[PDB]
């Protein structure tokens, strides 16, 4: 397999969430606010749902645009709608 | 002698989750794209949480703000509440901390 | 060497010849004892008690599993109380083989 | 000496923690040092195992102290079952942390065979199976269940639990092994085909490897089908439970439990036959059973399988395929070694001999072929002559001297086998018609020997074999 | 040379035949002992066996049910619209599972407060409907 | 055996 192409992961990594990374990001972005006890878990869940939406959209865009391998324009066009739908 | 910044180390988890959910071979040029979209999504999420907390009248972020945001996103409704999504997508160690449960003489944890 | 091998093989053949008929008669006796008792199947009181046995077995299995899951989820120490220890030790065993 | 100090240390463990005198904490650390020393030099007894396990899993001395108690746990003696039951109950309490739970599970996996009784451990299968929800304890609990699994434990709802766990996590080797085991124990509920043997469970040496070796030195003083159980089509369509198992009768004996000679002795009258009879060809415990069975379906199945195999694997019959080569020779050697036992030959070999003899050249598989010729059932000479002996003589009168010696040896062995099988019938066509066959055989081989002596110009190397035959 | 080879093969075959003879003697002795023991050793008795089996099963089930009721009463009292106890919910679920086999789902009511429902769903006792979380069913343990 | 020995004598 070429280094440019990555095969799909047959096994999923452990479902442990990087709570420290999310806390550090939320602190460096908005340091004036304070997150609650387990808000990072809800942020992780929202990120999981966003990634799932983006993945399915990129998959259908790549399979509908005469392609067996996900390219850059496919995920680009998927993000251009997913990012707009994810805000409210 | 490898060197990894915490940002890429944090984003690699979601990148691998995306690669697993795609169920299709993906070119390497899409990884940085997914990372940039994740950064933009995190920025917009932080801004939305900030404005929601400001409108709520308090400085701290509470789970009702995230519930309102997910409801505006179309993910959470009155029938399909947040508990259903927590049970569907989260392991037991997090469900024990998020969803309240009673045991041993009506002892409820967390207090809800 | 051949003088020894001859007698060895002769004894082996005799043993085989005996064991053949022995095992044959054992097997035929076992089959004769099993088939009639399997094919008796009187319909005066057995057809009514078999369904009751099945239903009781199912109900007992369901109750056993429910009690086990409840004791597990209640987060209580059962080893200190022997009265509950006997129950949690008798829960896992089968019901039909009683 | 120091045993009184050990008793005082375990008594202090029984008392509890300390609040103010933190130098007594260093004193109990010296006590732990003594416990580690005595566990390294000779180990620990069985009386303090329960107390130390309950203290470590209670959660009173903190994680930093309980982390090394499990490491210094060296079972010099046998482990009791009530201690493990109390440990499982303390785990079910929920006061422990994750690291101590992982350590306890690894210790229980490493010290599994050091327990005397294992029935009450299997009686707690549900408490071990329920802990598969945690992603941190999944591999160790899977490894433990891979050893604690029996037939009465596989149930459909646990199969559904494993299926949903696989759907949520993906292809995990510690899950694939458990799924393969569950399929082996219940093939009518789960269908799994694993690709390859690769390392499924990690072979990570535990912290007690130097203690494992210590307790060991203390205790010092394919052509053929694979072996599988019967097809699951037995009792496939059933409306109700049979009257036999409702009354708990004998039943049958499983095939995977048959691993030794006493187990065959105890259950010789009731056995489970394989799904493919060819697998019996390379198993001594099943050869001992089929030695005295004389059943028609088994013989028919074996005949069909062996005939098809010999027809397809031959080198000069029905196909020009020399690619087999040594494979056919090894198969024939296995067949000969199997038919030396049972003191008789199969009918498939006789049919193959009758079929492939006119096309033989006399050099491909001379040894195995001529050894298969010796195991021919006793029959009249006039009937068996045109099928075998005509071709044998036609190949004999035009070959080298070594072929002559080989066929003389084969005929001697055939005569010996015929005489051995005829000697037992007189103890039970009459004998008058039976002696005529061996007389005609002796006259035929004598004519062969005379003609061969005339042809080979009176070679003594052949006269030796002739005299060896006449000696018998 | 040929005689030497013959002698070697003869010795090997002698050893193998001796071992086989020993094993066959053991097998024959065991089979004879088993046949002797077997030779040494009417719907009324069948009905009596079925009756005592049913009686044992009923006694065990009654004892287990009484113990489960006592446990649920002493460990999970009535919580302080009114809410029913967990025992009533379990009985309703079992009844719906046993009476209606193809439709065992029950709609969640106000009496089923989130604590007990979450407990039952976490301990694997109950399962939500795949299409609407407002309906729950009991796990088929007997199947 | 004797047959294998005859074979290996024939090969040479």
């Amino acid at each position: 397999m070429a280094l440019s192409t990555i095969v799909s992961q047959r096994k999923q990594i452990k479902r442990k969430a990087p709570r420290g990374f999310l806390k550090r990001v939320f602190k460096r972005k908005k340091p004036q606010l304070r997150l609650e006890k387990s808000g990072d878990l809800l942020v992780h869940l929202n990120c999981l749902l966003f990634v799932h939406r983006l993945a399915e959209e990129s998959r259908t865009n790549a399979c509908a645009s005469k392609c067996r391998v996900i390219n850059k324009e496919h995920v680009l066009a998927a993000a251009k709608v997913i990012l707009k739908k994810s805000r409210g | 002698r490898p060197r990894q910044d915490p940002h890429k180390a944090g984003l690699s988890h979601y990148v691998k989750l995306f690669s697993f959910y795609a169920k299709m071979p993906m070119e390497r040029k899409a990884l940085e794209m997914v990372e940039k979209c994740l950064d933009k999504y995190f920025q917009h999420l932080c801004d939305d949480l900030e404005v929601f907390a400001a409108h709520a009248g308090r400085k701290t972020v509470k789970p009702e703000d995230l519930e309102l945001l997910m409801r505006r996103q179309g993910l959470v409704t009155d029938q399909v509440s947040l508990h259903v999504l927590v049970e569907r997508h989260l392991p037991l160690e997090y469900r024990q901390l998020l969803i309240p449960c009673a045991y041993s003489g009506n002892s409820v944890f967390p207090a809800q | 060497l051949e003088e020894k091998l001859l007698d060895i093989r002769k004894k082996r053949l005799q043993l085989k010849q005996a064991s053949e008929s022995k095992l044959l008669e054992i097997q035929t006796e076992k089959n004769k004892q099993k088939i009639d008792l399997d094919s008796m199947e009187n319909s005066e009181r057995i057809k009514i008690i078999r369904q009751n046995l099945q239903m009781e077995i199912k109900i007992t299995t369901v109750i056993q599993h429910v009690f086990q899951n409840l004791i597990l989820g209640s987060k209580v120490n059962w080893a200190e109380d022997p009265a509950l220890k006997e129950i949690v030790l008798q829960l896992e065993k089968n019901v039909d083989m009683m | 000496a120091e045993e009184d100090a050990l008793q005082m240390a375990v008594g202090y463990f029984e008392k509890g923690p300390i609040k103010a005198s933190q130098n007594k904490d260093k004193t109990l650390e010296k006590h732990l040092k003594t416990v580690e020393n005595v566990a390294w030099k000779n180990g620990l007894a069985s009386e303090e195992i329960d107390i130390l396990l309950n203290i470590a899993l209670s959660g009173k001395f903190g994680n930093a102290v309980n982390t090394r108690i499990l490491k210094c746990m060296i079972p010099a003696t046998v482990i009791s079952e009530d201690s493990v039951v109390k440990a499982v109950s303390w785990l079910c309490v929920g006061k422990c942390s994750g690291s101590t739970k992982v350590l306890f599970y690894r210790w229980l996996v490493a010290m599994f065979d050091f327990i005397d009784r294992k029935e009450q451990i299997n009686l707690l299968y549900g408490f071990f199976f329920a802990s598969l929800q945690d992603d941190a304890l999944c591999p160790y609990v899977c490894h433990l269940l891979y050893l604690l699994t029996k037939k009465e434990n596989v149930k459909p709802f646990r199969v559904r639990k494993l299926l949903d766990l696989q759907a949520k996590m993906g292809m995990q080797p510690h899950l694939q092994a458990l799924l393969s085991l569950y399929k082996f124990f219940a093939p009518a509920l789960i269908s799994v085909s694993l690709p390859v043997k690769k390392i499924y469970f990690k072979n990570s040496e535990n912290l007690w490897k130097t203690a494992l070796l210590a307790v060991k030195q203390r205790n010092r003083g394919s052509v053929i089908p694979v072996l599988n159980s019967s097809s699951y089509t037995k009792e496939c369509g059933k409306k109700e439970m049979s009257l036999s198992d409702c009354l708990n009768r004998s039943g049958s004996f499983p095939l995977e439990q048959l691993q030794s000679f006493p187990q065959l002795l105890q259950n010789i009258h009731c056995l489970e036959l394989p799904s493919q009879m060819g697998s019996v060809l390379n198993n001594s415990l099943l050869l001992h059973y089929i030695n005295c069975v004389r059943d028609e379906p088994v013989l028919l199945r074996f005949y069909y399988w062996l005939s098809q195999t010999l027809q397809e694997e031959c080198i000069w019959y029905k196909v020009n395929n020399y690619e087999h080569g040594k494979e056919f020779t090894n198969f024939l050697d296995t067949i000969i070694r199997a038919e030396c036992f049972l003191q008789e030959g199969f009918y498939s070999c006789e049919a193959f001999l009758y079929k492939s003899l006119p096309l033989w050249d006399g050099l491909c598989c001379r040894s195995q072929f001529l050894q298969l010729v010796s195991w021919i059932p006793f029959s009249s000479f006039s009937e068996v002559k045109p099928l075998l002996f005509d071709h044998l003589a036609q190949l004999f009168f035009t070959s080298t001297i070594y072929f002559k010696c080989s066929v003389l040896q084969s005929l001697k062995e055939l005569l010996q086998n015929w005489l051995l099988w005829l000697s037992m019938d007189i103890h039970m066509t009459t004998l008058g018609g039976s002696m005529n066959s061996v007389s005609k055989l002796i006259h035929y081989v004598g004519w062969l020997s005379t003609t061969a002596m005339r042809l080979e110009s009176n070679n003594t190397f052949l006269l030796h074999f002739i005299l060896d035959f006449y000696e018998k | 040379s040929t005689k030497e080879s013959k002698n070697e093969k003869l010795k090997e075959d002698l050893e193998r035949e001796q071992r086989w003879l020993d094993e066959q003697q053991q097998i024959m002795e065991s089979l004879n002992v088993l046949h002797s023991e077997l030779k040494n050793k009417s719907e009324s008795r069948i009905f009596n066996e079925l009756k005592t089996k049913m009686l044992n099963i009923k006694e065990y089930k009654e004892k287990l049910l009484s113990t489960l009721g006592e446990f649920l009463e002493d460990h999970f009292p009535l919580p302080d619209v009114n809410l029913i106890t967990l025992h009533e919910m379990l009985e309703i679920l079992i009844n719906r599972l046993f009476d209606v086999p193809h439709d065992p789902y029950v709609k969640i009511s106000d009496s089923f407060w989130p604590p007990y429902v979450e407990l039952l769903l976490r301990n694997g006792i109950a399962l939500r409907h795949p299409e609407d979380p407002t309906r729950i069913r009991l796990e088929a343990f007997h199947q | 055996g004797v047959l294998a020995h005859l074979e290996r004598l024939e090969t040479q």
